[PDB]
């Protein structure tokens, strides 16, 4: 049956895998981020060399992991510091108004 | 009244408007 | 080349209007009225880096001019070069009246 | 082209519940180097870049605009016509395709 | 069949929500996109329920005293921010670690 | 008798895997049909001033395409009920919020999550710090440290 | 000392910046949470226009005076 | 200067034509609809508003060519209305005209005449319509 | 929340004032009313009074603590605030450089204090007549947002040629003189702000065209 | 040191001028700016504060 | 001694 608490509360980054669980329970994480880290660079460098722009389908899955799993250490606080390191500015919209000085238009 | 007046325009040349240059070393053509 | 035009592209699809909040502006207590010392900031770097994807062969002439300019005088300006006794031969065998 | 493309265009527009798809629709909605100019080399003749076909693409307004006419050129028209041409181009294919 | 494909985005998915509240209202004559779109929000449910059983799991059985090394960790966030943004990350940055 | 690099502006480039997360300036209003704007602006010049009347336009023909969720909107293959009975995205204020946390409490995420709103969990609050474009002085700093520790 | 006259009457902006999100500006699609006009209509009196551009808190920068 | 409030003028209001509404929104089974749709209202009350401060100004972007202006009269009695456009005159079809602005600085003077006790009253319009 | 929020706005008022020193000016410290909208003229009548029948600061009031974290203090404060910029302003002339320093603080702050108040729960205080509207509440459901904003002046002549416009006024919004044309013939101009919000701007490649 | 003038008024800028991305010759005071006293056909967009 | 084309170059080798 369909629960609308479901299709309001989804994103493409849900679907956790085994080995993710098993990573956790048997400790070290990192191997699994490093190792997913070095598939990702070694497909980007394949996208590369053939000219094609969009991503494929397991980077997005590839980099979704790598994201959830360092979200899930943090958050478990299972590290001691958290580097911070953020430019103090973002980009942001401005208003665009047009002049006022008719155009003579020779 | 004031329609009887004219305008008498500002005009600035684009040389006047990015690149003037001051001082008394303005000119090169001075002892200064 | 694909790169370099896909970056092009990239940075020509960004909107003109492309301020940037700095979060330095809380001590320049803005009043809705002042204009804000840091709104061009990202744009700068845009147009920056647009402009010098765009005049990139220019700099190249540029540098391939300077290159051949520097290489042609070799055997004139660079000491071990001048002073092996082959190139001296050789540029006095040019000179032979 | 595609089906989420098709939906997003009746979306855009607001007349998407006077289109209904066949069996057909659905199922099909799922699925050398010519030295061009001379500043490193010594050019080409004229006639054979004429004879290669150019595509710049990624530019906006190509790959020159001679000062004057960009330096007097209206600023609104040409931000409809991004609008039009980068933006509402999937809804406007769309009401070519259905809609009449 | 038809089978809709999964939605690649939540966008997606909002705009498929969109389209089946606009069809329902004519069931008889549609009567066939409605069923696609009730398999896809099925998978999309069932999709959901999985994960939050799974990572239940995960936050309850992660470990007792580990923990991830500084350096390593900033590695990482470097080389995952260049990656997410189409940057280039030399070779010799995560062979060696 | 080192080797300075071209600037790294991640702030100016997009999200290449998933382009939902760029910042508001930089998304396209077309993913979420959004393109069209159907504007009506209503003005005031009374008394010294102007109450202007901002609408937004929804095709009112439209029947269950413009209107609130409901119950009576979903049949049997639905379990809606509690839902209905009882954000999501970031926007810009918020974005604003979240770097004046971190900039005042580092890593208290509870505080940040209080600073910005009751709407933001503390996991969205790490996602969008994760996603977060870093300054360009320490990427060429880590990265020369590499390099000069392979090197020697 | 003169007054300058321009052919155009000049132009008022309120807000510099705009909260590119928000459901005041951007409309989002479906409508999740709530003859005649209609009874789906709603309207809203801000307490000013500051609500659609950005403004830091009084936290941050009580906290960048202090230093 | 002073303060006065209008007595023969209330409620002058200036909005977009219909027809620019009608074919922008019905395509009349022909081309394309527009993209912009911005559709605009100026009201300006009697009242609470003041006869030595009768201009206003504002700007409209290059499709908000056709406007139509609406004028209510408290004087029950019998007045005379004028509308200038550019120094044209346009003629009504509670009163209503059909106005066509043109590119650039535009002026109107909508100007009443009680001629039963002889008060006038004016506003005055400038308009931009942007190239 | 609200004690450490009138710690940060005494620092913010304290670092903003530091070319206006108007929260070290003195008023007579015992005026009070309910509707801001009548304030000055209220005080006037006040002044009257004891005009002819003849104290503190603001920083005075921090440390004496008489702001208090109900809505009374907070209104006490916006009082005060509006209550000595008035005064600064009808006692500097019309634009000097004091006049407008009084008049950028008084939009700071007061904006600052409708934001904080706004963002803790506190306040501190129609289509039948056109076809159009008649058309559009037919056609479509109007989602609505309305906010208020004072509209500006300018000075508008008229020569053998064209007509003329003057810049903008910087006469404040709390200034009641009532006017002084510097010449006859001057037509008093008013300016409307702008509509759009999401107006819509060219991309960056249309400025960064190569020439 | 350098004077600059803004191309609608005759009076010269300080500390800052907004450089007009298009017309590359022609800067503006910031009150000509923050009061759209430039022409018609540019848009706020078309101007850069140095 | 502008770094315009470098980071190309080493991505593409
Ligand atoms: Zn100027």
């Amino acid at each position: 049956i369909i629960k609308l608490q479901n299709l309001y509360n989804w994103t493409p980054s849900n679907y956790i895998g085994d080995d993710e669980i098993e990573n956790f329970r048997n400790g070290t994480p990192d191997k699994l981020v490093s190792d997913s880290l070095l598939k990702l660079k070694r497909l980007r460098k394949e996208r590369i060399l053939n000219k094609v722009l969009k991503p494929t389908t397991e980077e997005r899955e590839l980099y979704f992991k790598v994201k959830r799993i360092l979200k899930e250490v943090i958050l478990a606080k299972k590290v001691s510091k958290v580097p911070i390191n953020n430019v103090r500015a973002f980009p942001v919209l401005q208003t665009n108004y047009n002049g006022s000085i008719p155009v003579v238009r020779a | 009244m004031f329609e009887t007046m004219v305008a008498n325009p500002i005009k600035v040349s684009r040389l006047q408007s990015n690149g003037v240059l001051t001082g008394p070393a303005a000119n090169t053509k001075s002892i200064h | 080349s694909a790169r370099i035009s896909n970056r092009i592209n990239e940075l020509e699809r960004l909107p003109a209007n492309l301020g940037t909040y700095s979060l330095d502006d809380c001590l320049e207590f803005i009043t809705k009225d002042d204009l804000s010392s840091r709104m061009d900031t990202f744009k700068i770097k845009a147009l920056v880096e647009l402009k010098s994807l765009k005049l990139l062969t220019k700099q190249k002439s540029i540098r391939q001019k300077l290159i051949n300019n520097v290489a042609s005088q070799a055997h004139h300006n660079i000491p071990y070069l001048r002073d092996s006794p082959f190139t001296a031969a050789a540029q006095r065998s040019v000179q032979i009246r | 082209m595609g089906y989420y493309d098709v939906l997003a265009g009746l979306s855009a527009l607001e007349k998407s519940s006077q289109v209904v798809f066949s069996a057909t629709e659905l199922q099909q909605l799922t699925q050398k180097r010519v030295a061009v100019h001379g500043y490193l080399g010594g050019k080409v003749s004229l006639a054979d870049a004429a004879q290669v076909e150019y595509e710049v693409g990624h530019s906006l307004l190509g790959s020159y605009v001679p000062r004057q006419q960009l330096e007097a050129l209206s600023s609104v028209d040409f931000s409809h016509h991004f609008h039009r041409t980068l933006e509402c181009k999937a809804a406007l294919e769309t009401h070519d395709v259905f809609l009449a | 069949e038809i089978t809709i494909p999964k939605p690649r985005s939540s966008a997606q998915l909002e705009q498929l929500l969109y389209r089946y509240r606009a069809i329902q209202n004519h069931p008889k004559e549609n009567k066939l996109e409605i069923k696609a779109i009730e398999d896809t929000f099925r998978n999309i449910s069932r999709d959901q329920d999985i994960y939050e059983t799974k990572l239940d799991t995960l936050r309850k059985s992660i470990d007792k005293g580990f923990q991830y090394d500084e350096d390593l960790l900033n590695k990482h966030l470097v080389a995952l921010q260049l990656l997410e943004k189409d940057t280039d990350v030399p070779d010799y940055f995560l062979d060696l670690p | 008798n080192v080797k300075k690099e071209f600037p790294v502006n991640l702030t100016i480039k997009k999200n290449v895997y998933d382009s939902a997360q760029d910042f508001n300036a930089l998304q396209d209003e077309s993913r979420n049909s959004r393109q069209i704007h159907k504007v009506y602006i209503c003005h005031t010049c009374g008394n010294e001033s102007i109450n202007v009347r901002y609408h937004n336009l929804r095709a009112r023909d439209t029947n269950l395409c413009s209107r609130c969720f409901q119950e009576g909107h979903f049949g049997a293959n639905f379990q809606s009920s509690d839902f209905i009975r009882l954000k999501k995205n970031w926007s810009d204020q918020e974005m604003l919020l979240l770097l004046e946390g971190i900039e005042m409490y580092e890593d208290q995420w509870e505080k940040i999550a209080d600073h910005v709103g009751g709407h933001k969990r503390v996991e969205d609050c790490i996602e969008k710090f994760l996603s977060l474009p870093i300054e360009d002085n320490y990427i060429r700093e880590v990265v020369g440290s590499t390099l000069n520790g392979k090197g020697g | 000392g003169e007054i300058l006259w321009f052919r155009g009457p000049s132009v008022i902006v309120n807000e510099r910046i705009i909260n590119s999100g928000d459901p005041h500006l951007s409309l989002p699609l479906n409508r999740w949470f709530t003859l005649e006009p209609d009874v789906e209509n709603e309207k809203e009196s801000l307490p000013g226009p500051f609500v659609l551009g950005l403004r830091p808190s009084a936290k941050f920068t009580a906290h960048r005076l202090s230093m | 200067m002073e303060y006065k409030p209008y007595k023969l003028i209330q409620q002058i209001y200036i909005f977009s034509s219909k027809n620019l509404y009608s074919q922008a929104t019905k395509p009349l089974l022909g081309s394309r609809p527009s993209c912009n749709q911005n559709w605009v209202e100026y009201i300006f009350n009697g009242n609470e508003l003041s006869q030595n401060e009768n201009a206003f100004s504002f700007m409209l972007q290059p499709m908000q060519t056709f406007l139509t202006l609406q004028s209510h009269l408290t004087s029950s009695l019998k007045d005379t209305e004028t509308l200038l456009t550019i120094n044209k005159e346009p003629v009504k079809s509670t009163e209503i005209f059909d106005i066509r602005l043109s590119e650039g600085l535009n002026h109107l003077m909508f100007r009443c005449e009680d001629k039963i006790s002889h008060e006038t009253e004016f506003m005055n319009f400038w308009i931009n319509v942007l190239p | 929340k609200l004690v450490d929020f009138l710690v940060n706005v005494q620092s913010i008022l304290n670092a903003a004032s530091v070319k206006c020193h108007v929260v070290d000016e003195s008023f007579p410290a015992k005026f009070f009313e309910k509707n801001p909208d009548k304030i000055y003229e209220s005080y006037c009548k006040f002044i009257k009074n004891r005009s002819n029948s003849e104290l503190t600061t603001i920083n005075k009031r921090f440390e004496n603590g008489e702001y208090e974290p109900i809505q009374g203090g907070f209104y006490k404060l916006y009082h005060d605030i509006k209550l000595v910029c008035t005064i600064l302003i009808h006692f500097y002339p019309q634009g000097t450089r004091n006049y407008q320093l009084v008049d950028k603080f008084y939009k700071f702050s007061s904006e600052l204090l409708l934001r904080e108040c706004c963002r803790i729960g506190i306040a501190l205080t129609d289509d039948d007549a056109t076809e159009l509207d008649k058309i559009i509440s037919y056609d479509f459901i109007k989602i609505s947002m309305n906010y208020t904003v004072p509209i500006s002046q300018t000075y508008q002549i008229r020569t053998k040629d064209m007509d003329l416009f003057s810049s903008i006024i910087s006469k404040s919004n709390l200034d009641k003189r009532p006017h002084e044309l510097p010449n006859t013939n001057f037509k008093i101009n008013n300016v409307l702000p702008q509509t759009d919000i999401e107006n819509e701007a060219p991309r960056l490649g249309f400025v960064g065209a190569n020439t």
